């Protein structure tokens, strides 16, 4: 909110747009400011009608630019992400830094949720701790980012008609008040409502089922319909599931899975999509292909 | 068919069959072309395989050259460009294998060659003038093929060739050493490292007790540098087995092996660090008490950092060393100078960890250390 | 400690500078030579540091004292430090005097080439060229003998190094010895059992043919070049195809017509997709660099029938490579040949199913525009471009938009207003923001090319009617268009036609459009008259400063500050 601080934040955003990382002290200051900003949102986030919804990015920074080119620049176009910024990518640090900087700089225009991969255990199992070690020489920036990930809001609510979340519903959750009652200022547990909100998936089995991934549950069309009718919702936007077309409609068009990382892991070769909500809350899907690539040390060296 | 034919032109019918199947067909451009010609040649190859494993006294001096020539024309080729993309952002363990299109024929050729090598009447003295250093080099060149079944068949064939041919042993070892040198220092991309290491381990199992300088230098400068490659997770079990095999063959190499492992310790690869810890424990279960006292200082200096690392997987892997009774018992034998190296590391992370299982393991290890002395 | 030792080795330069010139030779250098043997990190840092010690050691007359440690440091197994040590040795060898070169450096390379392990031999393989042309006749001859020994060595790794450095070594040897010593070893390397050495011999073939007279090229290099082109290794064939242009430039204009044209035809007609793509990459340059007396005839008789088949190749990379240069030979063939033969190929590649192929084939449309008449272009390729202007791939649409201003300027206003204005206006309401901004930039180029009156009469109402779009993306699109057009439309048009729209739309419900209005007013502010700025612009800005959003308030305050309405 202060003049020179905002100018420095704009400089940081411009530098990040060139796929350039920030210094450790800069990351520390940005993480502290982001923690102060995010400490004052509830578990559910109120988002206005005109906003663009994007799914998992997973550290593909050039792909995120391509997404920005497709959907408009960050300040001009309202955006809403539902997690999974750092894993399975070669620029996870840059991706999370850019997204968090946008959240700090444009808090009324950028709304970033919490995905299952923004947790200490998963980010240690997969390649973000190693990525941070390679890019910084120590494990301080990783600690800052993991601590910041705790304060991220679990879900978001746009115009009180659309429910935005990463994983899906839980057997122990049935009402937005119950979602509000949860405590999110902690590492995600191995089980419970908070873990279930970020790890669940939809299927065509009906009722609550065991998740093959190892955490969360699987909810059916009946569960989605009763949740929608109880909470007065017409659409539940979700992520965390890979889809070839980029977007997928399930459970009689009650939930939608949006994936914004085409050519997943640079191996899948899929397409992506984003959800644009206009003034009258009419959804539109834009599909885009991965950005073209131009410009084509021992592990014990330290 | 051979079985219905009379017995006095058998060799000629067999040689005609080996002259057949030497023609190469196309499976990539057209997969439904010359179906009859493919089926008859496949039937001929299967007939050869069934015959050479059942009939006796049927291998003559005139069959070896036709066999090696047919194998050469059918298999000795230049490998196609790799379909898997190469780069720093691609995980070496995620490369989907590219199956060979001509497998329905290559598998039969491999099976025929394996049975011919394993035939009871196979004569190495006669066969050595056809299978030569050029044949061995051509066979070793095919180990980079992306087909796992082709790699397995090549591994079995190479093992049989080494076992039966005494004069090609040094040449085979030198060629494998050259391939490993190239993979380590120039290319860092090879699909047959695991099979080559399996062959080399089976080779190690038969080394003489007075270990030779050649084998010692091979261990010091080939197996040890193999730990520094980015794709170490693909072939780590085989490399660990080879290192343990050398350790059990000669216990005087434990200090060089451990000091090399600590030298190549990864610092930006948590799975590689976990594999290093696993291999270090495997080496340590067979270390001698006298030799342990000579490398324990650097060993525990590295183990302190392994215990103190924020990564939970490596922390628990380092903490699991306490469940092994040998390491703990020999720690007590060197407690006077083991205590101050490791005590600060265990004490400083008593409660400073994001994981509670790590807290429990650290408390258990600390209580075990306290009860020691 | 590893890090402290690394920092100390990096500051070894400062330490030696503080040390005296003679004592840094008496104590420091022997200490590095004897005591230090440590991790690869510090060894590599020492190798880097030792590369600039020429002036610090006492000048060129005593640089030979850096040979002992550099020799021990060039045999290290790791490649990253061995290479640094070898470049250090090359750099040091330049300052060596001819008198002591044969007394300290030649013995050093002699010892390194006779090393037991392959690392020392590989390191020594790269030191021949930097010390060859400055030594005496006998020392040269023995250097040639040891280079031949290295080339005929048992280990394929040092054989690879020799094949790599053969051309650089031959660049400094006299013609008679090149004809008699370099050629046989190059031929032997070209027939090695390893394709990884055969391809390097192929690469060195270009440099070997560079310095030879044309008379004996056919009898010395050419059979080797042919046997390399017809090699059984796709890698060797690919390297030949890649270096085909350099081979043609080296060989000389004559032998090319005799032999390279069939070689090029065979390479492009190869069962390997990678080799086909590599050969197609040079399909323009090879035709361009042909002999002038029969360039057109040779191309028309040999290359065009081949690229007619390549056009419809199954693989996509070869098609993209061919399309990237297919118009490269249109001026060479001429107008009649282009319209007769290349135009169907251009249409087929424009209608191709590969987005990369379409992008590449479109990207060079000006080259064919400068050859054939604009009437012919509009008669033939205009239906293709208007059909592709609505392509599913926004990259192709962006390329067409970028090409559009030149095509419109060549076609004329009467043609444009009748058959392209609809497309240009429809580009502004596209679903892709990049396409929308490209359309705005193309619209600015169009107004620059066509004048202010044409815009005011044709396109200003078209972009002004867009401000009523219910989608706020398209609403901001009007602001972007006004921003783009204000600097060209002139003050009168700007203050009479697009001030009212911005002023009225300043009260949009959406905060995004609300602050974009402030940004547009800030940008187009200088173009406006001062009376308008104080009388109609200030009240709306001060109204916007009282808005509830923080971003809107900030942008309004910034606009007030820069525009000097505070
Ligand atoms: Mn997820
Ligand atoms: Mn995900």
């Amino acid at each position: 909110d202060e003049k020179v601080f905002t100018k420095e934040l704009d400089q940081w955003i411009e530098q990040l747009n060139e796929c350039k990382q920030l210094s450790e002290s800069q990351v520390k200051s940005l993480c502290e400011k982001a923690k102060e900003i995010l400490t004052k949102e509830s578990n559910v986030q109120e988002v206005r009608c005109p906003v663009t919804v994007c799914g998992d990015v997973h550290g593909q920074f050039h792909d995120l630019m391509e997404l920005f080119r497709i959907g408009g620049k960050s300040p001009d176009t309202n955006y809403l992400f539902m997690g999974d910024y750092v894993d399975r990518g070669y620029y996870s640090v840059e991706t999370v830094t850019l997204l968090v900087a946008l959240k700090v700089r444009y808090r009324e225009r950028i709304t970033i949720l919490r995905g299952n991969h923004e947790s200490r255990q998963i980010t240690q199992v997969y390649g973000f701790y190693d990525e941070c070690l390679r890019k910084y020489g120590n494990a301080n920036v990783w600690k800052y980012f993991t601590d910041l990930f705790d304060y991220l809001p679990l879900t978001a609510l746009v115009d009180g008609q659309i429910f935005c979340l990463h994983g899906g519903l839980s057997p122990s959750i049935d009402t937005l008040d119950h979602i509000r009652a949860l405590d999110r200022l902690q590492e995600v547990p191995h089980e419970g409502p908070m873990c279930d909100l970020l790890w669940s998936d939809p299927d065509d089995r009906g009722g609550w089922g065991i998740s093959p991934r190892g955490a969360g549950y699987t909810f059916g069309q009946d569960i989605s319909e009763t949740f929608n009718h109880a909470n007065g919702l017409t659409l539940v936007s979700r992520a965390h599931q890979l889809v070839m077309e980029g977007y997928n409609w399930c459970h009689d068009r009650n939930v939608v899975t949006i994936f914004s990382a085409p050519n997943y892991c640079y191996r899948c070769g899929n397409q992506a999509a984003i959800m644009e909500l206009d003034d009258t809350l009419k959804y539109s899907f834009l599909q885009f292909d991965p950005a073209p690539r131009r410009g084509e040390t021992p592990d014990y060296f330290l | 068919a051979l079985k219905d034919s009379p017995t006095q032109e058998r060799e000629e019918l067999f040689i005609q069959k080996l002259r057949q199947c030497c023609v190469l067909f196309d499976f990539v451009s057209d997969p439904l072309s010359d179906l009859k010609f493919k089926e008859v040649k496949r039937a001929g190859l299967n007939e050869m395989v069934e015959y050479i494993t059942h009939s006796r006294d049927v291998v003559t001096e005139a069959i070896y050259p036709e066999a090696v020539t047919m194998f050469s024309v059918n298999l000795f080729r230049t490998l196609p460009p790799s379909s898997n993309p190469t780069g720093a952002e691609f995980d070496p363990k995620e490369d989907e294998p590219t199956l060979e299109a001509a497998w329905p024929h290559l598998q039969l050729v491999y099976e025929f060659f394996l049975r011919f090598l394993e035939s009871p009447d196979f004569q190495p003295n006669i066969a050595k003038k056809y299978i030569d250093q050029k044949f061995v080099l051509a066979l070793l060149d095919l180990f980079d093929s992306e087909d796992p079944r082709e790699r397995d068949f090549l591994k079995t064939i190479l093992h049989r060739i080494y076992g039966k041919f005494l004069g090609l042993r040094a040449y085979i070892r030198r060629q494998i050493n050259h391939i490993f040198y190239r993979f380590i220092y120039e290319t860092e991309h090879h699909n047959g490292i695991a099979e080559l290491l399996e062959i080399l381990g089976s080779i190690i199992n038969g080394f003489a007790l007075p270990l030779k300088e050649e084998h010692k230098m091979f261990l010091i400068r080939v197996l040890l540098p193999l730990h520094k490659v980015k794709s170490l997770s693909v072939y780590h079990p085989q490399l660990a087995y080879c290192v343990v095999q050398f350790l059990e063959k000669e216990s005087s190499l434990t200090e060089p092996v451990i000091v090399g492992l600590l030298k190549f310790w990864p610092k930006t690869h948590s799975p590689k660090e976990v594999m290093f810890l696993n291999e270090l424990e495997e080496i340590l279960d067979v270390i001698e008490p006298s030799e342990f006292s000579k490398v324990m200082e650097p060993l525990f200096r590295q183990l302190a950092k392994c215990v103190s690392s924020p990564h939970f997987q490596v922390a628990e892997r380092a903490l699991y060393y306490w469940n092994n009774e040998y390491i703990m018992s020999l720690i007590s034998d060197n407690a006077a100078r083991v205590l101050p190296i490791m005590f600060p590391a265990l004490y400083r992370n008593s409660k400073s960890h994001w994981n509670k299982t790590i807290h429990g393991l650290i408390y258990n290890a600390l209580k075990l250390f306290m009860e020691m002395n | 400690d590893v890090q402290l030792r690394l920092n100390s080795i990096k500051k070894l330069s400062t330490i030696a500078l503080a040390l005296g010139v003679e004592r840094t030779r008496s104590e420091l250098l022997p200490f590095l030579t004897d005591t230090i043997y440590d991790e690869d990190e510090v060894l590599l840092a020492l190798a880097e540091q030792l590369g600039t010690f020429t002036t610090l050691v006492g000048g060129p007359e005593y640089v030979h004292c850096l040979l002992p440690p550099l020799e021990s440091l060039a045999t290290v197994e790791e490649t990253v430090v061995r290479d640094k040590a070898v470049e250090s040795l090359r750099a040091i060898s330049h300052e060596h005097s001819p008198s002591d070169l044969e007394a300290h450096f030649v013995p050093l390379v002699k010892r390194l080439a006779g090393g037991d392990w392959f690392t020392s031999r590989t390191s020594a393989c790269g030191l021949f060229s930097v010390c060859y042309p400055r030594v005496s006749s006998a020392v040269k001859a023995e250097l040639r003998q040891y280079f031949r020994n290295l080339c005929s060595d048992d280990t394929p790794m040092v054989r690879r190094a020799a094949a790599s450095k053969l051309g650089e070594f031959a660049k400094v040897l006299e013609l008679d010895n090149v004809k008699s010593e370099i050629i046989p070893m190059f031929s032997n390397l070209a027939s090695d059992e390893q394709d990884s050495v055969r391809l390097l011999a192929v690469e060195a073939c270009v440099n070997i043919a560079q310095l030879l007279p044309q008379e004996d090229l056919e009898a010395l290099v050419m059979p080797t070049l042919r046997q390399a082109a017809e090699d059984k290794s796709w890698r060797v064939r690919y390297m030949v195809a890649d270096k085909f242009t350099e081979l043609q430039k080296a060989v000389g204009p004559e032998i090319t017509k005799t032999d390279l044209v069939p070689a090029f035809q065979n390479l492009m007609k190869d069962c390997e997709a990678e080799v086909r793509a590599a050969a197609s990459h040079k399909v323009k340059e090879f035709c361009e660099n042909l002999s002038a007396d029969c360039r057109e005839n040779v191309i028309m008789s040999q290359i065009l029938p081949c690229i007619k088949e390549l056009v419809s190749d199954a693989n996509q990379h070869v098609k993209s490579a061919l399309a990237s240069v297919i118009m490269g030979l249109s001026p060479i063939l001429g107008k009649d040949n282009t319209i007769e033969h290349l135009l169907p190929l251009f249409l087929a590649q424009l209608k191709d199913e590969c987005p990369e192929v379409r992008l590449n084939i479109i990207s060079n449309l000006d080259c064919v525009n400068e050859v054939i008449g604009i009437r012919q272009l509009s008669q033939s390729l205009l239906p293709a471009i208007v059909e592709l202007a609505e392509d599913a791939k926004w990259r192709v649409r962006l390329a067409i938009i970028e090409y559009m201003p030149l095509l419109a300027g060549q076609l004329g206003v009467e043609f444009f207003d009748e058959k392209l204005n609809s497309l240009c206006m429809a580009w502004l309401v596209d679903h892709v923001y990049a396409i929308r901004e490209a359309a705005t930039s193309n619209l600015k180029k169009l107004v620059e090319k066509f004048g202010k009156e044409w815009a005011h009469a044709t396109i200003i109402p078209k972009v002004l009617a867009m401000s009523g779009d219910p989608n706020y993306l398209h609403r901001m699109t009007t602001l972007f268009c006004i921003n783009v057009l204000s600097e060209v439309c002139g003050q009168d048009i700007t203050t009479k036609h697009m001030l009212p729209t911005v002023l009225r739309m300043a009260g949009d419900p959406v905060a995004n459009v609300r602050f974009n209005v402030a940004k547009s007013l800030q940008k187009i502010g200088p173009i406006l008259d001062n009376s308008t700025l104080q009388s109609e612009v200030k009240p709306i800005l001060e109204k916007l400063t009282q808005d509830q959003d923080v971003d809107v308030k900030y942008f309004a305050q910034e606009a007030l500050t820069v525009l000097s309405l505070a």
